[PDB]
C-alpha cells in the first residue's frame, strides 16, 4: 500500500481549489525461485554387496 | 420598450477549491417605436 501517512499539521483554506496535492503510488516486491540439486554417486562395485 | 433575452437563471460556475463562485448574466436592448415621437434638450451656451 506504501500508505505514506505524514500529517504533522493540516489547516487548509477555501483558497480557490488548491491545486498542489500529493499522491504515492503501489510499490512492488518480487522474490525469485531457487533450484536445489542433491546428486548421488554410486558404483556397482558395492552397490551388490550386502 | 426593453428587449430581453437571457432571462437571469440558476447559474453556477467551477470551484477549483472550497469557495462557490456564481455569476448574474443579462442580454438587453432598447426599442423605440419612432424616433420623431419623444425629445430631448441639451443644456449648453450658445
Amino acid at each position: 500500500d506504501a500508505l505514506a501517512s505524514v500529517d504533522g499539521n493540516n489547516a487548509h483554506v477555501e483558497g480557490s481549489r488548491a491545486e498542489d496535492g500529493e499522491m504515492k503510488p503501489t510499490v512492488i516486491k518480487s522474490n525469485v525461485t531457487q533450484i536445489l540439486r542433491k546428486v548421488v554417486r554410486v558404483s556397482d562395485t558395492a552397490n551388490t554387496t550386502a | 420598450t426593453q428587449m430581453v433575452l437571457r432571462a437571469p437563471k440558476r447559474t453556477e460556475l467551477a470551484k477549483d477549491g472550497s469557495y462557490e463562485k456564481w455569476m448574474i448574466e443579462m442580454e438587453v436592448g432598447l426599442r423605440h417605436r419612432n424616433p420623431y415621437a419623444s425629445g430631448v434638450l441639451f443644456t449648453a451656451a450658445g
